[PDB]
């Protein structure tokens, strides 16, 4: 038996908001550690990862292991029947192909209670390749999300490029060309540099990895040349959410 | 049935007939003309074939139906024509294929229509499906046509609201009758004279044929031979018909192998669909819903703006 | 000579703007006893009763019985004209087949005056029971509207289980079962399941939702049930009289 009691329960649903419209369907795994997920999107390009610990869970209960395959997007449905202050508590058999969920407010007046069926499936696992990163930089999200949208509108391709001083991205379309420069602040940014590099990327898949944006305040970036890219979001003292993007060649 | 009857209506009191989709008659129950009915399917596996489908589809939205077959024959025009110059095999091959589905089925005294009618005046039914006008004529309140016509032709039914008729025509029931035999009944000759439009309106200032006649009287209207304006007038108001209290259909369960071993079998054709058949058949077990606010606040009438 | 005034007049676009996604036409029957609309639906389900009193309105003059019929979205259409604390006049001949809407500011300096024709109408009419509703529940309006919404992305037709303890709102749908349990709380926020014996029923989610539409109505939203008869749905129009909504029971 499976048992598990989160009582910031609109984290989760904004999680869910990471996926719901990025993925639709994943496999869940559950072992003592916590909550993850290592899954590939449709286009093949995209390596989301997410990780919720349990030593930041309230309530926990885990003696078999589980690995259960869930379509994110009704996920996401039933997780919208509670408001911004409520708990849920999540429990999953080691024999039914089911989550019990239980929506409860803190004013224990109206509870709300699901029962969602499961799918075995066969989804192709890839995970992390560890290397090193020549050049890694922090700095605010809402700033990002509105250059990421703004760069999304003259062309349909990003190059960014970092160097000692500051960053650069850049983009061409139809009515010309804009970039935007960052400068290394002495709310602000941060660069460890290690060499000046320069790549391309494709900003459709930059506007599906921003939705995660009110899960952190800040949002960091970890990179390399010939290597893909990092984008990196913080689950408050539980947990961390990447999405991968392979660079355009 | 009666004739240009249809178009009279639609012409003239068009509130009494509704379009409406198959669908919105789930849970109602029907009385059927299987006569009638097994003949459309002809018009030889048909008379049964279609007494299969369309009593699925019948089924699949809801509707519960009830066959009806037609017993010993009355007077009727064209009927005992030939006389004056003097089978049922395919028929109950039917009455089969319907308990082997878990469908009802009675023997009508005589004219089933009229039998169908002799329902839904009692509650015990929902309206009589036919294609012949002549139910509301015997009576009947709600009339549905085309109930039983082709998955294909997408032809939705037609409604008919035999209080909604008599409401605009202005006249009883039997003031009704005179209209529908001065229209053309199928049991006595019409009269040259009146024309669709026309025979209404005498029947409006003059409640009878019987009135009608002694007024216009020239050789220039000249009223039938043997006109039996009255035998008739009498079988549309009192037929033959079995009562309706007198049994309570109930909707059985159909038999997948006794049927299934006495069709795609006994009767050759592709088992494939005829068990997919029996199988959706099975599913739609009911049809029953939705209360309307009639069921418990009597009408009070209507208001009307200024 | 029909002259009327309604100072918080707001309370005429509220209800307009929930009739109007219901029926298209309404029989607005003008007595001395006031504004009053009996009217079926569209559907053959459910009913509309507006009771207005006189003592609710401020200026009044009522000479006729009178028996008019008013397309309802074309009047909402002209409704939305015109603020909520705009007062709101109707003035209305017994030989001219029109009315005169005058809608006044609330500091004077913006004066409407529109004109809506007339039509005939010959609306049916049939009579409510008066009997015995084995639960009376007293609610929040935007609390239920709140729950029957958070329904609505279930299933399709809710049942309801009324009960001494708490009340069972259970429905199906095509991710699964489920329900909420409600219970007596121990002015507005105050709810009362008033009960002798416990029912269950079978009524239509998507007719809550219609019926929802007048949650900004009132104070409390009742909510009256019995036996195998229409759910009766009522707004208490504050300091003015009624609304209630009648559903015809499912099979």
């Amino acid at each position: 038996m499976f048992e598990a009691r989160l009582v910031q329960g609109s984290i989760l649903k904004k999680v869910l908001e990471a996926l719901k419209d990025l993925i639709n369907e994943a496999c869940w795994d559950i072992s003592s550690s916590g909550v993850n997920l290592q899954s590939m999107d449709s286009s093949h390009v995209s390596l989301v990862q997410l990780t919720l610990r349990s030593e930041g869970f309230d309530t926990y209960r885990c003696d078999r292991n589980l690995a259960m395959g869930v379509n994110l997007t009704s996920m996401s449905k039933i997780l919208k029947c509670a408001g911004n202050e409520d708990i849920i508590t999540l429990r999953a058999e080691d024999n039914a192909d089911t989550l019990a969920l239980v929506f409860e407010a803190p004013n224990q007046e109206k509870v709300s209670d699901y029962e969602m069926k499961l799918m075995d499936l066969d989804v192709e696992q890839l995970g992390i390749p560890e290397q090193e990163y020549s050049c890694v930089v922090k700095m605010p999200s809402g700033e990002f999300a509105r250059i990421c949208r703004d760069l999304s509108h003259i062309g349909d391709a990003v190059v960014i490029s970092c160097a000692k001083d500051g960053v650069k991205f850049s983009a061409s379309g139809e009515l010309g060309n804009g970039n935007i420069k960052l400068s290394q602040t002495s709310e602000a940014v941060t660069i460890e540099m290690n060499e000046p590099v320069q790549l391309t990327f494709a900003l459709r898949y930059l506007n599906f990895f921003t939705k995660a944006t009110p899960l952190s305040s800040t949002v960091t970036l970890s990179m390399s040349a010939d290597v893909p890219l990092v984008v990196e979001y913080k689950i408050a003292d539980m947990g961390h959410l990447k999405y991968y993007l392979a660079p355009k060649i | 049935g009666i004739q240009g009857l249809a178009k009279l209506i639609a012409d003239v009191a068009p509130s009494a007939i509704r379009e409406n989709d198959i669908k919105s008659y789930f849970g109602r129950k029907v009385a059927i003309d299987a006569s009638m009915s097994i003949y459309q399917f002809l018009i030889t596996t048909s008379h049964l074939m279609g007494m299969f489908y369309r009593t699925i589809r019948m089924m699949e939205n809801g509707i519960k139906p009830v066959y009806v077959f037609d017993g010993k024959p009355p007077q009727l025009k064209s009927g005992e024509l030939a006389k004056r110059s003097e089978t049922k095999q395919h028929n109950d091959e039917c009455k089969h294929l319907l308990s082997l589905m878990g469908i009802p089925y009675l023997d009508a005294p005589s004219e089933a229509e009229a039998s169908c009618a002799a329902l839904v005046k009692a509650g015990k039914v929902y309206a009589a499906a036919t294609e012949d006008m002549a139910c509301l004529t015997f009576g009947s309140p709600v009339l549905m046509r085309h109930l039983t016509a082709s998955e294909a032709k997408k032809l939705p039914i037609q409604e008919f609201h035999l209080s909604r008729i008599l409401q605009e025509l202005g006249l009883n029931q039997e003031q009704f009758v005179d209209l529908c035999i001065l229209l053309g009944s199928d049991y006595c000759e019409s009269i040259r004279g009146i024309g669709p439009k026309r025979a209404v309106d005498l029947i409006q200032k003059h409640k009878s044929i019987e009135e009608i006649v002694r007024r216009l009287d020239p050789n220039k209207y000249p009223v039938p031979e043997n006109w039996l304006h009255k035998e008739a007038h009498q079988l549309f108001l009192e037929p033959e018909v079995l009562d309706p209290e007198s049994v309570e259909l109930k909707w059985s369960e159909p038999n997948e192998e006794e049927l299934i071993k006495f069709m795609c079998g006994e009767k050759q054709f592709s088992e494939e669909r005829i068990r997919s058949g029996v199988k959706r058949l099975s599913k739609s077990r009911q049809g029953s819903t939705q209360g309307r606010l009639d069921d418990f606040f009597k009408v009070t009438g209507s208001l009307s703006s200024a």
